[PDB]
């Protein structure tokens, strides 16, 4: 949690168990297209 | 060979 | 009718066959565990 | 001011049947069958 | 001779590639016929192609789409020329086989399914020298030679002469041993080519040497050569100058070729593609007859030619060609414009064609060669971009399968005047200039200035230098482009959109025309095929719902009208009258109407009065809030008919039947599906299925669904402007006029500036004008030639007129001309800003994975995906079936979920 | 904080020319061993 | 040739502590797919599918 | 995902041993994916 840092979701510490990966992989690749 | 071998509908604003 | 899905045969053969991707293929197992270019054993087989 | 095209070209009477035989127009168009039956390519059944 | 005048005809191409087809192609295939020379003791004989006869078909097209049997024509030869060794000769007259005829639309019926074939492009043969860009050394000059069947032979040229051939699998293909075995001597080998110092100082015939017809002129006309036409094979002299100018462009004196323009393109047509197909018939055939010469001599008996030949090969031919070829497609019926879009489209892809992904994105782009041949703005939207577009409205094949378009001489000859059909390369090197000659600056009118093309490059020259001039204002559009009244307004994203819209129309009850239109409808629906045209002279005797009857010169014409027909995407098709009994008329006019058309012009919609505003945010997207007398007056009512207690003793459905969503007519017994529910008209039992058995698989089955326009339909105009609709609101509570007539639809307001579409407005103001002085609008394109700001004042003028007449000083308002105030309905407040009022013309259309599975997994929902991925498959089943294909190759698979508790291993299947 | 310690192991390997035999040969009453195609025609 | 021997000796290395036989390559008998795997909807009127 | 042909060879003649410690792993599987409400402990 403390490597990762801040979800801008809700804004506090990430919560165990959430797939990072998938969301950084979604945000990068969702304003490729524009 | 054996190797390589809900309703959807339109929206509206409401 | 699932254990018609399920169940398998088997035929048996008169004269051994080789795996496809075991010797064709540019990474060639047998070949590396034999000590012999694809040469002959292609010619083999 | 008035334009200098006139506007009478583009005006046309709403209940007005078009007139193929116009000078706008090409010619009709005939049927393939009698067409070609005319100039000798496809004979009849008779005078087969 | 046609169309230098006058717009041509939309089915002249088919019609010109059917006719030469059948005058020419048919006998080109027969000469090339082999000769098949056995049975000594027996009488036969052999093909001459003397006879050729085609006789008419038996069967009427009505008939044969009622009965799914194709419309065809028979073939009768007398193929006979002597016996083997009998020494007498036996003619007789053989029937090969059957020949599709093709409608004066161009549609063939196979199958009683109405059909077209859609023209190709494709590149010509001949060499292009292509200069490959080089990352060492100077830039390698590659030069293709392409054959009539698709042949490809390179040639290299490097820093040095290093004249090699790509032809072989190696490098260098020895060039000059090449040419040394085609049979030149070496010492005129190295005479015959110029600059003979770099020559000496350097030291298949089934396809590529068959050159075509055009390749010899393009290898003619790109080099030097006077071969004459005669010749179609490579010669060595044409490698020797090939070579030469490759040698020659290596030290600057040359240039290059681009594949992309239309001279070195070719456009195929249906000619071509029935050619071959009857040449593979024709093989076919000669197998088919050497088979059966080889049974009979096997046999022991005098075989008759009669018996000898089959029927079979040309007929399965042709059905397996207009059944599976990509470029055969089903004609589209929805409405009269589909019907004459869909035989002027081209297709890039294809047999022998360049793929989706395989092409470039060069190929996609307009070229300045595309100009009054290719439509820029018709294109298919998805994967096939740029691929499929359609053919002008003046274009034309020019003997050589290139499309041509015409033009006018303004230079001071002996005539001054005549419409040339120039080829895209000889266009190329004339001043092509489309201006008007309104200016005068004190001079002789011949030195001012006006933008021409040249060089396939925009330039202004004076009006002495300027060749030839395009004066047509469809010239450059095709059929949806040019429908599109006040493009010059739009942009062509907008202008692509509404042809592609205009398509998906619907015909409705009651057909009215637009008010403001282009001029182009009239040939639309004259050329559309759902108007009965009088193929004689002479008075209306008898008029019927049923048939009219026209006298001329004492014979009866019978003129059958389709009265609720079923169309290929269910639309009904019917004729009304238009001509009383009692009147005269003449070959080409209108003696009944069609669906989607009245007066002899296409009528796809009605005429709405329309206000442009934000409304309760139910148009905070692109959405419209129309009016419920659009649901009561009939406007939007359209009838649809779809084919498939009240079981009668047979069990079929009796008609004036009122089906319901889940009533049976005859699993055993077929049931209509959600959402269909209407009147059985007709049913028909197929107890003869045609399909060469007598098949009562099922009773075709009709039902009639008047659908009333509702929330969620999709109305769209012929700018671009789409929308949903989104509700519907009484008389009462809709925004009201200064004159007390409330407004039918709503639109927003704020996508005029987001989509970039001006013209709408025009056509509002326009059509409000001409409604309150009852006239009508007709405008050609690019009106802004005659005087600027000329749209600004035809429709200005039009406003003040219909003020003035008649006592509406709210129409045209000096303070804001084109706007209006309006009320509320609620409230019957005005509004504090005017609004854009008009009567524009409304169409009604038809239309009404992995990814998920990661949004799952990045909001955290486990159970919701494993109940999801269940449902969709449904030890899993996935498990199993995964587990079970990877054994089938000798792979072995298992969960063995281990416990933490008592550390065993549990095997799980 | 003890985790929950759940282990699953999904092994693959080559199938033996006696493993084969484990899948397709099933028992019958009368005894006689089954799980042979000797036609080929099928239907 | 060193990367060769190399990738011989790791493929070695691994069939001594692995259970798994290296004659296993051959094919001596060869397995069916189920037919409900195999395409195959239904028979009628001696249709096969 | 990618080849499927060599990726399966070699893991059946080394006889890897696959714990599913990942997403797509179970998804073709077809259980819980140790992700969110899943992830236990
Ligand atoms: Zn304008």
């Amino acid at each position: 949690r403390l490597c990762y840092g801040r979800s801008p979701t809700h804004g506090d510490l990430v919560e165990l168990g959430e797939a990072v990966g998938i969301i950084a992989g979604q945000s990068i690749g969702e304003p490729g297209t524009q | 060979n054996g190797i390589r071998g809900s309703g959807r509908s339109v929206i509206v604003v409401g | 009718s699932r254990i018609r899905r399920y169940q398998m045969g088997y035929i048996k053969l008169a004269c051994p066959v080789t795996h496809v991707w075991y010797l064709k293929r540019l990474p060639s197992y047998i070949a590396n565990l034999l000590d012999k270019p694809l040469k002959e054993l292609e010619g083999l087989v | 001011g008035d334009p200098v095209y006139p506007t009478i070209n583009y005006i046309q009477d709403p209940d007005e049947v078009i007139d193929y035989r116009g000078p706008d127009f090409h010619e009709p168009t005939p049927n393939m069958l009698a067409y070609l039956k005319e100039h000798g390519k496809i004979i009849s059944r008779e005078e087969l | 001779n046609e169309g230098i005048s006058t717009i041509p005809g939309f089915n002249q191409i088919q019609f010109e590639g059917f006719c030469r087809f059948i005058d020419q192609g048919l006998t080109e295939e027969l000469y090339k016929f082999p000769k098949i020379e056995d049975t000594d003791q027996e009488i036969e004989f052999q093909l001459f192609v003397e006879t050729y006869q085609l006789v008419e078909p038996l069967i009427k097209e009505r008939d044969a789409v009622y009965e799914s049997l194709t419309y065809s024509s028979e073939l009768y030869v007398s193929a006979g020329l002597i016996w083997k060794n009998s020494r007498d000769m036996q003619e007789q007259t053989i029937f090969i086989g059957n020949i599709p005829l093709m409608n004066s639309l161009g549609t063939s019926i196979v199958n009683g399914i109405y059909r077209i074939v859609i023209n190709q492009i494709l590149q010509s043969p001949g060499i292009y020298y292509r200069s490959e860009l080089d990352h060492n050394g100077i830039s390698v000059y590659t030069g293709t030679i392409i054959s009539d069947w698709g042949g490809r032979s390179e040639l290299e040229i490097d820093r040095k002469a290093r004249i090699w051939a790509r032809v072989s699998r190696k490098q260098k293909i020895s060039i000059l041993v090449l040419s040394s075995a085609m049979g030149l001597n070496l010492r005129e080998i190295l005479e015959n080519v110029c600059y003979p110092e770099i020559f000496l100082s350097f030291l298949f015939f089934q396809q590529r040497c068959e050159l075509g017809r055009i390749g010899r002129r393009n290898m003619n006309r790109r080099l030097n050569l006077d071969i004459p036409q005669n010749n179609t094979f490579l010669l060595p002299r044409d490698i020797l100058a090939a070579a030469d100018h490759l040698i020659g462009l290596k030290f600057g004196m040359g240039a290059l070729d681009d594949m992309n323009h239309l001279k070195n393109k070719r456009i195929r047509s249906v000619a071509d593609l029935l050619q071959d197909q009857f040449g593979l018939a024709l093989v076919r055939l000669e197998n088919v007859v050497r088979g059966t010469i080889c049974g009979a001599i096997r046999h022991k008996l005098i075989p008759t030619p009669q018996n000898l030949v089959t029927s079979t090969p040309l007929t399965t031919t042709y059905e397996s060609f207009f059944g599976l070829h990509p470029l055969s497609q089903v004609l589209d019926r929805t409405n009269p414009l589909t019907q004459i879009v869909h035989g002027r489209k081209l297709s890039y892809l294809g047999p022998g064609g360049l793929t989706g992904r395989t092409a470039s994105f060069r190929i996609r782009d307009i070229h300045p060669s595309h100009y009054g041949r290719i439509c820029p703005i018709d294109t298919s939207e998805g994967i096939n971009v740029g691929l499929i577009g359609s053919l002008a409205i003046h274009a034309r094949i020019g003997h050589w399968g290139s499309l041509e378009s015409p033009f006018y001489e303004i230079s001071e000859r002996s005539t001054g005047v005549r419409m040339l059909y120039l080829s895209p390369g000889r266009d190329e090197y004339y001043m092509v200039a489309a201006g008007n000659s309104l200016a005068l600056n004190q001079d002789i009118q011949e030195e001012q200035v006006v933008p021409a093309r040249y060089r396939q490059e925009f330039l202004t020259i004076a009006w002495e230098q300027v060749h030839l001039r395009s004066i047509f204002p469809f010239q450059y559009f095709s059929i949806g482009a040019s429908l599109i009244p006040f493009i010059e307004h739009n942009d062509a994203n907008r202008a692509l959109m509404s042809s592609n819209m205009q398509r998906q129309a619907v015909p409705l009850s009651r057909s009215e025309k637009c008010i403001v239109g282009t001029g182009l409808e009239r040939q639309a629906a004259l050329d559309s095929g759902a108007l009965a045209i009088a193929e004689r002279e002479g008075r209306v005797v008898y008029t019927n719902t049923d048939k009219i009857l026209l006298a001329g010169n004492g014979d009866i014409l019978s003129i059958p009208l389709v009265i609720y027909q079923r169309s290929n995407k269910n639309t009904c098709m019917h004729q009304k009258l238009q001509v009383p009994r009692g009147k005269c008329i003449k070959k080409g006019q209108i003696l009944a109407d069609g669906a989607a058309t009245v007066g002899g012009e296409l009528a796809l919609g009605k005429n709405v009065l329309v206000a442009y505003m934000p409304w309760e945010g139910y148009n905070s997207e692109d959405a419209v809030l129309i009016s419920e007398r659009l649901v009561y007056e009939d406007i939007y009512t359209s009838f649809h008919i779809r084919k498939y207690r009240n079981l009668d003793k047979n069990g079929i459905v009796m008609l004036g039947s009122w089906v319901e969503t889940g009533d049976i007519l005859v699993e055993t017994c077929l049931k209509l599906p959600i959402g269909g529910r209407g009147r059985v008209i007709d049913v028909r039992w197929i107890q003869k299925r045609g399909g060469s058995s007598y098949n009562p698989e099922t009773i075709r089955v009709y039902i009639l669904q008047k659908r009333e326009i509702k929330v969620g339909d999709k109305v769209a105009g012929r700018h671009g402007n789409k929308g949903i609709i989104s509700k519907i609101l009484p008389r009462q509570d809709m925004p009201y006029l200064q004159d007390g007539r409330s407004v039918d639809m709503v639109f927003n307001p704020l996508g005029v500036p987001s989509r970039m579409n001006v013209g709408q407005i025009f056509e509002c103001s326009l059509g409000l004008a001409g409604s309150l002085l009852d006239r009508h609008y007709r405008i050609a394109p690019f009106d802004e030639r005659y005087e600027q700001e000329a749209s600004r004042k035809l429709v200005f003028s039009e406003l003040y007129e219909a003020s003035k007449q008649t006592a509406n000083p709210w129409v045209f308002e000096p303070e804001y001309p084109g706007k209006s105030r309006i009320f509320d309905g609620r409230t019957g407040n005005p509004f504090e800003q005017p609004v854009i009022i008009g009567k524009p013309y409304i169409l009604k259309l038809i239309h009404q994975g992995e990814m998920e599975v990661w949004a799952l997994e990045g909001f955290g929902v486990a159970h919701i995906l494993q109940e999801m991925l269940t449902y969709k498959s449904d030890a899993p089943e996935s498990f199993r079936l995964l587990v079970r294909e990877l054994r089938s190759l000798a792979l072995e698979l298992n969960h063995f979920l281990v416990s933490e508790k008592n550390f065993q291993i549990n095997r799980k299947e | 904080m003890i985790d929950r310690y759940k282990h699953q192991q999904l092994r693959i390997g080559s199938v033996s020319p006696q493993q084969i035999s484990a899948w397709a040969t099933k028992i019958l009453p009368n005894g006689e061993i089954v799980g042979e195609v000797t036609k080929p025609y099928t239907f | 040739r060193k990367d060769f021997l190399v990738r011989r000796v790791e493929l070695a290395k691994h069939f001594i502590r692995t259970n798994i036989e290296p004659e296993w390559m051959v094919l001596c008998l060869l397995p069916v797919l189920p037919p409900e795997l195999r395409p195959i909807i239904q028979i009628d009127g001696g249709k096969l599918m | 995902f990618q080849e499927t042909a060599r990726v399966l060879a070699k893991a059946a003649l080394r006889g890897r041993i696959d714990w599913l410690k990942g997403l797509k792993e179970n998804v073709v599987l077809g259980g819980v994916i140790p992700v969110g409400t899943g992830f236990k402990g």
